[PDB]
């Protein structure tokens, strides 16, 4: 049944952008780092990560900042580990195979990048800066961490910014 | 005896021409070399396999 998944996805709350009253993105903590796309701009949510000093990736375009030691216990547990499967993501549930996340087609827009995508125990894999339609499902630029504690940033070709 | 076209002035100014002029080369030669191996870093740690 979908129902207890979609419960138990909707458990967790994360961090908005705003930009004038419009919500361009959300900004996410996972591991005690601040997380949020860089080709998205606006100001984050709350006054006291929005006032953190971060710094920028050319080639990954998205923001880094470590939160304050009082406030590191409140944060999303990481997962390098990705098994074969669908996961639960904020709008539905996500059907990936190959390495690459797919949704169904129609889903996901502007707006919706940085959210993170949570497995069955609720660790978060993989955030999603952007995708694309490319038929009946819609591949996903998602930025993923590899076992060895890396990172790694699968974008589909010519993929769409969110 | 006016030819000047090279005039070699001394092994000294040969060496210290090369030196400033030619390390230079050497320096942006490492750069080139460590943007290729940095790229090719960058590479391996999206995905080695």
């Amino acid at each position: 049944k979908r129902q207890r998944m979609v419960m138990k996805l909707e458990s967790d709350k994360t961090f908005p952008i705003m930009l004038e009253g419009k919500i361009n993105g959300y900004a996410c903590v996972v591991g005690g780092k601040l997380f949020r796309p860089m080709h998205v701009e606006g100001k984050i949510d709350n006054d006291v990560l929005a006032a953190l000093k971060t710094k920028k990736a050319s080639k990954y375009d998205l923001e880094y900042a470590d939160v304050p030691q009082n406030m590191r216990a409140d944060t999303f547990k990481y997962t390098h580990e990705k098994p074969q499967g669908y996961y639960s993501w904020h709008h539905g549930a996500v059907q990936y195979e190959n390495g690459r996340f797919t949704v169904p087609k129609g889903v996901g827009a502007k707006g919706d990048s940085g959210r993170p995508i949570l497995d069955n125990q609720g660790r978060v894999v993989a955030i999603v800066l952007g995708g694309v339609n490319e038929g009946s499902r819609t591949a996903l630029s998602v930025v993923m961490w590899n076992e060895k504690g890396v990172t790694v940033k699968y974008t589909p070709e010519n993929c769409e910014q969110w | 005896h006016a030819q000047t076209f090279t005039a070699a002035v001394s092994k000294t100014a040969w060496t210290w021409l090369t030196s400033l002029l030619g390390g230079s080369a050497v320096i942006i030669i490492i750069g080139l070399v460590l943007a290729t191996i940095v790229a090719m870093y960058v590479l391996t740690n999206q995905k080695h396999n």
